[PDB]
């Protein structure tokens, strides 16, 4: 169980996870959204860590950790990525990526791999598919190939670039049959079909249906009730701006408190999501302005370096929806053939371990 | 010999308006 | 074994059966249809023995045996209802009022022909006389079906009530386990819940494209008879089907049938219909019988004044998993790998037919099951 | 042992 | 014993 500092920082992580997938979804541009909001914390906590006064302080203030001590912010972070380290499958990896002529401060080092589990590494932008060769290989090695590639081009090849590496696989509770999965259409747009491979199942679960709002919410156990992905989606095919604007903290608890043990027949995309996000201008935009900037940027305790600023925070994940799992009144349907928000939630904490959305599946 | 098939799926969601 | 005029009055109670449910189908007040053809046929005898002149030949006009001699008419249906006798109970009682004797004769031969029991009841004390026929077809079906009516309209005249029990007994039966809730579609606005029974098998079905419907062929035990199930591919009312719904478009049918695998979904429990067939026999060509001025149903008691007020036609029809065995190595055949639905889930018709004679035995509709009004969640 | 799944369900109804 | 219930039936056409 979390200690009071962790536990005060896990409610600051999930904050900003609302914040930032909803500055995400504004951006025309994103289609998929996909993040782990401890993931993103720590990627401030970093920026803390090897800088100074207004670089250092707006992370502090992005993260809403003002009225925090340095030493707190990074041992209660720390201990959240550490917390969130059972049955469920979790690969992640974290690296710093600086140009062939820094050389990164000792002390940082030690700090960033303690709390952080953060990777250095020295690479020559110059040598462009090396640099991204090595990238996307380190990706790849952290995810055991489920993630090969992060970004197919580095825009900024003078600063330093955060990348989190990751791989996530629900382990359900109540497993679905092997058999179960068969080929249906997934309407993008009320114009657009895509083929997906659809896996089925029939059970009880915490179930909510908003005949106001016109959505459904359904909360699927992960293995041992550790752990639960919930996932809100509109009766039928729309945009997701609609639901988006009704997605809060608080509504969510609402949505939470008013469902009930039901039988659903569940119908979810079969395969693995990969998202890259360069966080970069969306975190600036929520206030990390300093950090981002080649001529205001302070990250002197992380090399030595004033001219060293962040380039880029590459958050790639790579999320599969599959039938595996612990084995085990007329059903509502849960018939996922459009787009939905989804969240992870560690049952115990209530801290978000993921929050994103599924718009566009892989298929033609 | 093994068990029966089970029972039919439940029917689809409605189309569109 | 049937002679050869119990076997001509199968095919007039038949033929019956169509133009009965056919009026009813047509009157908006009726929801589920529930008729048994012989049932049917033998309270128009009853009438032909209890009646003189054209109360008697009106009856014999209705079951289309002008050309049959009375003896033949009675002695034929006696037959086939003794033929009846998949579990069927049957009970057959003329009410009279407490003021009317019954005629010797006439409780001889309408307890010969037509096991009808003869009871005086007091209309004047109208919850004792529902408590009686209640009560009477309570016994008659062993509490499956408690409650004939509600109401007894007309008071001053002769009630005949059929009481029936009727559950088919499959040739291969259902997984008593494999039994679920589910939505029943009344209309597409209106949802009903109702448990289901499944089942898959090699059955003989046929799917129309062009008139958009299924029909399934469901054998019961021993293959003597089959029960046979209309749906249209889409919930809508039965009224298009119905007119499609002929002896000779149910031949034409029958014949496009194939065997193939086939996975059945349908409601499962008991269905409690009650019908008063006095308007509908009446439009059928029956006026005289049930008019207090024009009836004649002198033979019955010596009184003229005496008319048909009610035929309380009144059936408990089960619907369960329960048939024979069969080998369970049927599933290991690949005969049964990509089944055809038949998911009754929304209004059909049935048919019970004796696979030798070709008989009807049965005849209805489920429109409205029992159970409680559910929200379709995504219903816009 | 116990059965395979049974049949995918009839297709939904069409919209209003 | 039986399998289970199969999966969910395809999305209906538009109107």
């Amino acid at each position: 169980m979390l200690s009071p500092k962790a536990a005060t920082l896990a409610e600051r992580s999930a904050g900003l996870a609302f914040s930032l997938y909803q500055a995400m979804a504004k951006d025309q541009a994103v289609e998929n959204i996909l993040l782990s909001p401890v993931v993103v914390a720590s990627s401030l906590g970093l920026v803390s860590l090897g800088g100074k006064a207004t670089t250092a302080s707006q992370a502090k203030a992005v993260l809403s950790a003002e009225q925090l001590r340095d030493e707190e912010v990074h041992a209660g972070l720390g201990e959240l990525l550490r917390s969130l380290s059972r049955n469920v499958t979790w690969k992640l990896g974290s690296r710093l990526y600086g140009p062939s002529s820094v050389s990164f401060a000792e002390d940082f080092v030690r700090s960033s791999k303690q709390h952080y589990n953060c990777e250095h590494s020295k690479i020559n932008f110059r040598d462009k598919r090396s640099a991204l060769q090595s990238i996307n290989e380190w990706a790849a090695q952290t995810t055991d190939g489920k993630l090969p590639e992060v970004t197919k081009d580095v825009e900024r090849t003078d600063g330093a670039l955060l990348v989190n590496a990751m791989f996530f696989k629900p382990h359900w509770d109540e497993k679905f049959h092997h058999k179960m999965v068969d080929n249906r259409g997934f309407m993008v747009t009320r114009s657009y079909t895509v083929g997906v491979t659809m896996m089925h199942r029939t059970g009880l679960y915490n179930y909510y249906d908003d005949e106001k709002e016109k959505l459904q919410i359904v909360e699927m156990p992960l293995a041992h009730k550790l752990s639960s992905l919930i996932i809100l989606m509109p009766h039928h095919v729309e945009p997701l701006e609609r639901l988006e604007k009704l997605l809060t903290k608080e509504q969510l608890k609402i949505w939470m408190g008013k469902m009930q043990k039901k039988a659903v027949a569940i119908s979810l995309p079969k395969g693995v999501v990969e998202v890259t996000h360069d966080l970069q201008k969306h975190l600036a935009g929520l206030g990390l302005t300093e950090a981002i900037d080649k001529n205001k940027a302070d990250l002197s305790r992380m090399s030595g370096k004033k001219d060293l600023y962040l380039a880029s925070v590459f958050h790639a994940t790579a999320f599969e929806w599959d039938t595996e799992g612990n084995p085990f009144r007329s059903p509502k349907l849960f018939y996922a053939d459009h787009p939905f928000i989804f969240l992870v939630r560690d049952t115990q904490s209530g801290s978000l371990l993921f929050i994103g959305r599924l718009v566009r599946p892989k298929g033609d | 010999p093994p068990g029966p098939p089970g029972p039919t799926g439940p029917r689809g969601p409605p189309g569109p308006p």
